């Protein structure tokens, strides 16, 4: 649609546009710093600004803030090689992602395709974490726009 | 299906209503006594409705029907020649209905008035089958019993009939809903009659009783 | 197109004695 | 070294070719039937399976003998045009080949078999048996 | 009472016939009637 | 329950049936509802040998010399070309025997088998042989059904091509599946033509 | 729904011959008579 | 939910009062009978094994009668007469109740049940059959 | 392919039975649309449970005979066709085997008097016929070939008109009854049969709604 | 875990629009401190009163 | 053969005197061991007769 299409493209490019950068939070109660080793918040860094090879950060925020725009979610892909330090940063199809719960309260793992493609991906909840809490696997985040009636996940768009 | 709105006796060719009726069929009928039970506000209908069927032209049947009896798996056979006491001298053309033969067996028809009904297997109950000497129709009913004593004797099913528990009265919308069978050995021409009494019910617990009737025509092919 | 043949050379050996 | 594996799967005779058995399925909860011909067969033979129910006079003698409704999962396209569950030995069985089968919904405690009419003089060279599993009781 | 032990192999047996689709001229299309 | 995993066994024994019916209708589907191979087509210039007199008979017959003018005779200004034929077909030519009892191919080694990919063969048996699978052909009498196909030849990467559109999908069909059973559904769409009926060649008997 | 599933319990042999090219003749040899 | 246990532990006949019928274990590596009876018998009924082999002419159809010999059980006292197997249904065993017996190593490729003499008066009451454990094909 | 909606038993809207034009050969399809009738009966639709009858009420019996043979397979089967047109006058028998009615699974060649020979097609087995028509007059010669074990039994000499055995169908969505009716090539025209149907409904609980119609075949030559 | 505080107060405030309403739910320790943070679903919630006020 | 036919090994031979039976003027040893083998499905090997 000519009208859809512009306010949509319009929306990603400007986000698009910001620059990232890891930095001290303001609000730093924690004396006991997040900041495992020094090592892998440089390459968070890198990851940041360089992604999986033959994308760039900047064409993650576009299909990030585009694909939030549309469906109201955001889904990635980390690759922590072994030492909380994340390797490539893969943005996911939210239109064909799916995803499964616990018994509880939360979502465990995605599948990622029908019939070739099942990679059931942990969820960042429950995955094989270091000895600080950092993950050692890969993992998603579901990123999700609140409404109303709660159902955190279980809800509608 | 039949649909019959009743007079509310409200003081506002024949009196009883015309139903038409072929040899076979069996027909369902509505009666509407929202009419006469509206005004009559209380607990609606009630499941108390009585019929009664009156032949007001009958030409009795020619030939007579029969029954008999056999233990499961055994065959049965019989003669069909002394259910027809002719009159006059003439020749009999026995014959099996395919329409309305045996349902759980099977009857061989021999040339002269004899036949043998082989049940089927594992079968413990009633069937019957409609026979037709010189086109006078005339049922056969054989009952298999499970070896061990004896079944009842069924009742030799009437030319029309109601059967005993078909009917529903729906108390909201104030409907009465039967079942009218005719049985394939009714004669074309023939008329009964069918009376109807149905009970209301007030709100404390007393009676409203109300009576119609209906003819019956037997008529062939429609 | 229509099926063509294939005739290949036979057995040719000679050009200066016929057999009897 | 074969075990006694007659209990913990008993079996029992359905069908002789000459006369029908009901058989009790009570004790146990799964079972299935076990085709086999003596001789070839002339034409596709189809059985009707009966189910019993404890008689009035005494619970440990089957009673009248009804026959099973047939159920469809989903890839059922036939239906038996009668909603009564039956089986069909096809044609082309050689004698030394049996054929397995069972109903999806047992009901009542006896189950029976009797070859449907039409097929009554091929039922004479088969024989049907059943076999159970795992005694509830 | 007697447990038996369930080996990991699965036997098959089926040939397919052999591949023969890479020869053939790839081209990848759009909606039909081309 | 039903610990063999059902589900994968199914994805998997539909892929498979796919591939091999593609690789069949490209060959010889017939117009509707198939691509039409180029086997059925009949385009392609189809060359037959000719029978020999075993004692006066004629009976057809298929002769290591008349593959090599199959093979040499396609001309070289169409490209490189590879020839496509049954395992039974090869076995055949390996087993030829001339009039005083030797082999032709590999002069006594109990068997011959040459580098394929440096003679441009593929075999595929799931082409027709004239050997009716085997026990048929190489006969003195009896054998050879004379009009059969043994083997083709072409450019292939241009005498015929092949169309994929959408290819294998499955999905979960909602509707008609319930709380207690699924119903899946699988599908593709693909087609094939001959791209020049000049450019192959078919021998047969 | 009954399904039945059927297994042989004597499965048979399959015999086949292995017919094999004969020894050349030639579409006629050049010196020859009539 | 009921399993179509035909194949995975089928049953064949093998007395049916009145005919034996070699019953092929060859396919299968074990097996056992179920023996049920049909009316109150008189006296104690014993019955013969036999076993046989493939015929000499085609070689899936039964050969002669053979009679299986017994073996002893670490604590075999009873002994029967001429080694050789046996067994013997006991008096006052009511309908509605099965046993289960089953020669320990097996010979030959057919089994089969025979009445032995003194004994075919009530032997038409009781109704053997055979069931087997695991194809091994 | 006919259509008929039936009456609805409502008390409401020459011959009463219905009419149908048949040609000697042909083999057509008819539906019959119950919804009028089993619309208001609110149960569970119809039921395959329908039963059909042929009547004749006239016939003008048929001149000549038919006759049945045995063969067993791939050996050469003979006969006459002589025997078979019994004819009260004097005239010529003009032997014919209808090039559209021959056999299906076979070859027959036609003698010059009275004479034919059906070899059947190589490795084959069952039940053959072929029309043939004798001065006009039309008639059946079956064979049936038999596989070398034993024998055969009869098959029943297929009548005039016929219903086949299985292949009616029902679709209780829209209450529609659909069947074939077969007329056999021997059929004289000029002649009216009679088709009784039993169609029987289905409440809620298992009980029956029977309803009988009929229809007139008329078979008619040339449409 | 799998809500930030920007998500809870869009949530309450949202909540607080439809309905003027907000409810949440704490899993405090032992000691005061509070672990864990949820917000309620309105529509759904039903509560019991004593018998005073 | 990889995949024709297929052995079983479960335990090799043992040797030991049978010691009810053997007097202190006799002896008698006893031995055995347990194997098998069968086909894996007969659709990968051929035979050549004559």
């Amino acid at each position: 649609h000519p009208v859809a299409f512009r306010c949509l493209d319009k929306l990603g490019l400007t986000v698009q546009s910001v620059k990232w950068d890891v930095g001290k939070d303001p609000q730093n109660t924690q004396v006991g710093d997040g900041g495992m080793s020094a090592s892998q918040r440089k390459a968070l860094q890198q990851i940041l600004q360089r992604p999986n090879p033959t994308m760039s950060g900047a064409q993650l925020r576009y299909s990030a803030a585009l694909s939030w725009a549309c469906f109201g979610r955001m889904a990635f892909k980390v690759s922590v090689m072994s030492d909380g330090s994340v390797n490539a940063i893969w943005p996911l199809g939210i239109p064909f992602l799916k995803q499964k719960f616990d018994r509880y309260g939360d979502v465990e793992s995605f599948q990622y395709g029908d019939e070739a493609g099942k990679e059931t991906i942990p969820s960042f909840t429950k995955v094989e974490k270091n000895d600080k809490g950092r993950p050692i696997k890969n993992y998603a985040f579901m990123i999700v726009k609140p409404s109303i009636n709660g159902a955190m996940n279980f809800d509608v768009q | 299906m039949y649909f019959f709105s009743v007079d509310p006796r409200n003081g506002a060719s024949c009196c009883c209503e015309s139903i038409s009726a072929r040899p076979g069929e069996v027909n369902g009928v509505m009666v509407s006594y929202a009419a006469w039970s509206a005004p009559l506000r209380g607990h609606g209908l009630t499941n108390k409705t009585t019929f009664e069927i009156d032949g007001v032209s009958v030409t009795p049947p020619k030939v007579s029907n029969a029954f008999g009896r056999t233990k499961v798996g055994v065959v049965f056979e019989g003669t069909l020649s002394d259910l027809f006491p002719n009159p006059e001298g003439e020749q009999v053309e026995y014959e099996i209905s395919e329409l309305n033969g045996p349902s759980n067996g099977v009857v061989e028809l021999g040339a002269n008035g004899a036949f043998t009904y082989t049940p089927g297997a594992l079968f413990t109950g009633v069937d019957r089958f409609w026979f037709s000497i010189n086109g006078n129709i005339g049922e056969y009913v054989i009952s298999v019993d499970p070896t061990t004593s004896e079944l009842p004797q069924p009742p030799f099913t009437t030319p029309v009939y109601v059967p005993a528990a078909r009917r529903s009265v729906d108390p909201r919308t104030h409907v009465l809903k039967f079942v009218l069978g005719v049985s394939p050995a009714a004669i074309p021409g023939d008329v009964y009659r069918l009376t109807v009494r149905q009970v209301a019910i007030d709100c404390d617990g007393n009676e409203f009783v109300h009576i119609s009737c209906y003819d019956i025509s037997i008529g062939s092919c429609g | 197109a229509a099926p063509s043949r294939l005739v290949q050379p036979g057995c040719f050996i000679c050009r200066g004695v016929a057999v009897s | 070294m074969n075990f006694n594996v007659g209990v913990d799967f008993p079996s029992f005779i359905a069908w002789d070719g000459e006369e029908s058995f009901p058989v009790k399925v009570d004790g146990f909860n799964q079972f299935g039937f076990t085709f086999k011909t003596i001789a070839a067969l002339t034409a596709a033979t189809t059985f009707n399976i009966f189910y019993h129910e404890p008689s009035d006079a005494d619970p440990c003698v089957p009673g009248p003998a009804i026959r099973v409704p047939e159920v469809p999962f989903c890839d059922t396209v036939l239906l038996s045009e009668d909603g009564l569950a039956a089986v069909t030995l096809p044609e082309t069985v050689t004698p030394d080949s049996f054929c397995a089968g069972t109903v999806p919904c047992m009901n009542g405690q006896w189950i029976s078999i009797a070859p449907a009419t039409g097929s009554e003089t091929n039922a004479a060279n088969v024989q049907i048996t059943v076999t159970m599993k795992g005694a509830t009781r | 009472f007697f447990t038996p032990q369930v080996l990991a192999l699965e036997v098959d047996c089926n040939i397919e016939c052999a591949s023969l689709l890479d020869l053939y001229g790839q081209i990848e299309v759009s909606r039909s009637t081309f | 329950e039903a610990n063999y995993d059902f589900l994968s066994f199914m994805i998997g024994a539909a892929q498979r049936s796919h591939r091999i019916n593609r690789n069949q209708a490209l060959m010889i589907g017939k117009g509707v509802n198939e691509p039409k191979g180029w086997l059925t087509e009949n385009c392609f210039p189809v060359f037959q040998t000719l029978p020999v007199d075993v004692n006066g008979t004629s009976t057809p017959a298929f002769l290591a010399q008349d593959w090599r003018r199959f093979v040499t005779s396609f001309p070289a200004e169409y490209g490189e070309a590879r020839s496509v034929m049954h395992q039974n077909v090869f076995g055949y030519l390996a087993a030829m025997v001339d009039a005083n009892g030797r082999f032709l191919f590999g002069d006594g080694d109990l068997t011959f088998t040459p580098d394929l990919v440096r003679e441009r063969i593929r075999i595929s048996n799931c082409l027709p042989d004239p050997t009716e699978g085997n026990t048929k052909g190489g006969t003195g009498q009896d054998a050879f059904a004379a009009g059969s196909f043994v083997a083709a030849q072409a450019a292939w990467k241009t005498a015929f091509y092949a169309v994929e559109k959408r290819p294998m999908f499955f999905e979960q069909y909602e509707g008609g599946s319930s709380a207690w059973c699924v119903k899946y559904q699988f599908g593709a769409e693909d087609g094939g033509f001959v791209g020049c009926c000049e450019h192959g060649r078919i021998l047969q008997i | 729904m009954v399904k039945l599933n059927c297994r042989p319990l004597c499965q048979a042999p399959t015999a086949s011959r292995l017919v094999s090219p004969p020894c050349f003749i030639c579409r006629g040899v050049a010196p020859s008579a009539p």
